[PDB]
């Protein structure tokens, strides 16, 4: 129960750090980050992970799996929206 | 981790069940249009909360009209996690109330870029 | 009508 609204600042990792973490469960579909400590924990599950793509907040990310819960220290897993966005351009047409 | 400013987020929404309560975050990316996770399971009888800080001023809660769940999506996997949310009623935009911006299929976040990460750290799965 | 520009600026 966090009753004001969170933010946490948190790196993108790579997906052999994030292989090595998890392993298989990893895919191309999926883009991680977390140098954790508390800070993907705050996301809700299909919150953002938005990104500063030339002075501008964009969506690179949305939550997926992985952070759970604060205590656990592996990154957390979020849907690779770059990924997914052909089916997204697909109905907003 | 910390408290965000008030209104600082004005693409923050929170996706409250018929009973009102919080199970899922979402994203707005236009008016009538807000981008969640597949696994929340998101329904028509869903309302997303827009304008919000604290969970405990001036919300909006809008209705859903459509919901767009990835067809790829399977439970065991976890793979294709996404769903489009099309509003009945347009969110009122406003100082607290606004969209994000969506990547291109070809632009890339590559690792050790900071990025930033909001919410209520309600987590379905 | 600006995407990723909110009128209250987000001090990380």
């Amino acid at each position: 129960t966090p009753e004001k609204l969170q933010q946490a600042a948190l790196p993108i990792v790579s997906e052999a750090d994030c292989k090595k973490s998890w392993g298989s469960k990893i895919t191309d579909v999926m883009t991680c980050a977390g140098a954790s400590g508390v800070d993907s924990c705050m996301g809700d599950s299909g919150g953002p992970l938005v990104c500063q793509k030339d002075g501008v907040w964009t969506l690179a990310g949305i939550v997926s799996w992985g952070s759970g819960v604060c205590s656990t220290s592996t990154p957390g897993v979020y849907s690779r929206v770059t990924a997914l966005m052909p089916w997204v351009q697909q109905i907003l047409e | 981790g910390e408290d965000a400013i008030p209104g600082s987020w004005p693409w923050q929404v929170s996706l409250q069940d018929k009973t009102g309560f919080h199970f899922c975050g979402g994203s707005l990316i236009s008016e009538d249009w807000v981008v969640t996770a597949a696994h929340c399971g998101v329904k028509t009888s869903d309302v997303v909360v827009a304008g919000e800080f604290d969970q405990g001023e001036n919300i909006q809660v809008l209705k859903i009209a459509q919901v767009f769940k990835n067809p790829k999506f399977n439970m065991f996997t976890v793979r294709n996690d996404i769903t489009l949310l099309k509003l009945a009623t347009p969110a009122q935009f406003s100082e607290t109330v606004s969209a994000v911006c969506l990547p291109n299929v070809d632009d890339d976040f590559p690792p050790g870029t900071v990025c930033a990460t909001t919410g209520w750290g309600k987590t379905k799965y | 009508q600006a995407c990723g520009v909110p009128t209250i600026q987000p001090v990380l």
